[PDB]
């Protein structure tokens, strides 16, 4: 019926700075990751049909003393959820969420996750994608980090 | 009808999916269950009923976890956590281990992804630091430094060594 | 179809205290507002059909040095999605989120931002409104402080 | 019409240990809480119809001075949200959410909520059920601690 | 037609329904508003047009709560911060009362749930300590103690005595 | 057909809208696209195909943002981080201008919502303080405090002057 998509994080391909990036690699076909009357390119999840959306993401962030010290600065852990056109420059975003963090101390684990979601008017043609502030620290779980959609009427 | 292979469904006893695939059709009234394989990175280790295989665990490097059985389309992927961690369930990450306070030792072997479990140092041996790792040490023989034992040891400290 | 409405804080009319209050102004017509078989009075999200409704709502709060120093004491930052009948007197919360924080911290900005969500069945003539703790830290972005509601089914 | 369930912590009924634990208890008939064409035995809610879920959750955790000192030592703050099949051994996470917390300071109080949402393909007979760490950290409101789902979509 | 038993349904004056009972159907046009009773642990205090009833607050011990009225069928529970505590609206918590300095002491009596409010010590009383509970202490009367006053009192210290 | 002013939809090469409104309705086989103005506090800056035109960015003051260009329905609101900060792109916030260490100072002129840029002070100049603001100063002329050159300055320090 409706069109709709989960996409759970391509735990083997995640980018590895600390600067904002968009994630360019999910999962459509594998474990909870599905894909419906949707289309995934790189990380930009293209609405194949005009309506009303439920937008959703769940973004875990993590680190291990293992992995090296936590530098002692600014620390803001973030996500956005980006709308643009197929054929239209600048995206947009739709939602936002996250928090400023210090992971300083001497505890060997951090960890801290987010969650956003709305309903939104879409238009076959727009894609929607996921920016994240600090990608190394991304949880590769597929019950931590990922989006979706669904449909829920039309236009 | 028996489990090991089989369920029900249109009233008929049909048989069940086997280890390292999973059905991708039900059966019909003509027809038996259609069981496919698992794909990449995917598995199934039981005789079931699902229409998808479940996802390989991620040993996450992130977590300090490392992959102890790769695992396959039949078998889980087995992790661990690395040197001087284990394991923890109720944050499902891998928790420092815990440190022997002196007069106590690591007892030995290690295990892998567990936890350190401290004993006490029992006469002759001593330990005077906080380790996850060390055992008790033996005393020091003086006579190996040339000296005589001033002081006898405890389970917290070493003897004490003097030259004549 | 069925009812719907996302809305996004009013950037110009959002209260200046530190007092927990009840938003009053938000967007129902431009950016990412919209709303549909439903009526927005003053903060107050009047239900126009009967129906279970899925309710969320997500709050961004944010403070920067130059606003002045964070005083050391007390601070809970909380999101209440309140119920209340537009004729019976005091309103019942459907939905808490927040958490206590520490911004004394001389980074330069914090940040920190909250969703809920939840399946309630609604009647016509009921209203849906926000409460939050502290009203001069929100942060005034449409992707940043909204809610919504879509109705998924009938009575 | 479609089956749904809006399920709220039984307040008289939380465990309480430190150890992640199957929350076991939830209100089904009362207040936001309700029903419908899905069975909820122990914490474990059973999908009765074929279907494509929303699966949600929301987690509050809390602490007060009179309930004593917060010891000084590890704090994860989780919620899993898991998928078990009435007939099939081991569970498997669907959504995670959560933090790693510090509750030493010298406030009276300490608050954190956490949610998660997701898109799911369920069976019959499939049951999903909620997991946290610190059960006596669980805030008994029915506003602040709850799960639910709803169907959006034939399989 | 009145509300306080009265709404307007079908083109109808219907009976609104009591407290200690939700209404379970609207008035049809053959007969009126059909009111159940509230179940367990359940309430509406008023003459309603509720389908359910509303839910008592929970007098959570982990928020230094407890119950002052148990509540029923027809009052909501009321519930009160414990001692050293006031329920504050902002934070819905139950804060620290706030302490007098040296100066002033805790008016009294101390209220249930509010705060402690402050008010400076007048001739011939003192506090020297940070509370939120104690008032303001008399001088101490050197003669008990077998001396005389050696030095006067303020409204921070007590008087000094002197054995003579 | 051409996109400065083109699009295709059913078979019909119609026009696109131009800054300043969206298309209120796609054209039909009969008439063409409906484009209508931009409302308050919006703009479409490019032809385009929107059912809705673009919401302006708010300048945050509680942010350290300030409207550098108030935009319009054709043009964008432009911020910029007010004096002493710069806009991070990561972080999505105005960031405090980093210092440059004694030894250095910041080039001018300063760039409005820009970083400061550090450079070693030349010979003949000097900086001993940590500032985001400050350029190394030159070197005090001694005799203009009526004095001689006891000590040759640094990058670091100023020269010594004493009175002869």
């Amino acid at each position: 019926a409706q069109p709709f998509a989960h996409l759970t994080i391509n735990a083997a391909s995640i980018p590895s700075g600390s600067h904002k990036v968009t994630l360019s690699s999910w999962y459509h076909d594998r474990g909870w990751a599905k894909i419906s009357n949707m289309t995934l390119s790189n990380g930009k999840l293209r609405v194949n049909q005009d309506g009303f959306y439920y937008l959703y993401a769940n973004i875990c962030f993590r680190h291990h003393e293992t992995s090296g010290s936590v530098p002692t600065d600014y620390l803001q852990l973030m996500v956005y959820v980006v709308k643009t056109s197929i054929k239209i420059p600048s995206s947009h975003n739709l939602m936002k969420g996250g928090s400023t963090k210090n992971w300083s101390g001497n505890s060997e684990f951090h960890f801290y996750s987010i969650n956003v979601g709305g309903f939104f008017k879409l238009r076959a043609g727009e894609e929607i994608s996921i920016q994240v502030s600090n990608p190394s620290l991304l949880d590769p779980d597929q019950d931590a980090t990922y989006f979706g959609a669904f449909k829920v009427q039309d236009i | 009808c028996t489990q090991e292979r089989h369920y029900e469904h249109l009233g008929r006893c049909c048989s069940r999916c086997e280890p390292g695939k999973y059905l991708s059709s039900k059966c019909t009234p003509t027809s038996d269950s259609v069981c496919l394989p698992c794909g990449p990175d995917e598995y199934l280790d039981t005789w079931n009923e699902e229409d998808k295989c479940l996802l390989h665990k991620v040993c996450d490097a992130g977590k300090a976890l490392v992959a102890v059985d790769p695992g396959n389309h039949t078998a889980p992927r087995r992790c661990a956590c690395t040197a001087g961690y284990h394991w923890n369930s109720d944050c499902e990450c891998c928790r420092r281990n815990t440190e022997c306070a002196p007069g106590f030792g690591a007892q030995h072997p290690l295990q892998l992804n567990k936890d350190t479990v401290c004993t006490p140092c029992l006469l002759g041996f001593f330990s005077d630091v906080f380790s996850s790792t060390d055992k008790c040490k033996p005393w020091t023989n003086c006579t190996l430094l040339g000296k005589l034992e001033a002081h006898q040891g405890t389970t917290e400290s070493d003897v004490v060594c003097s030259s004549s």
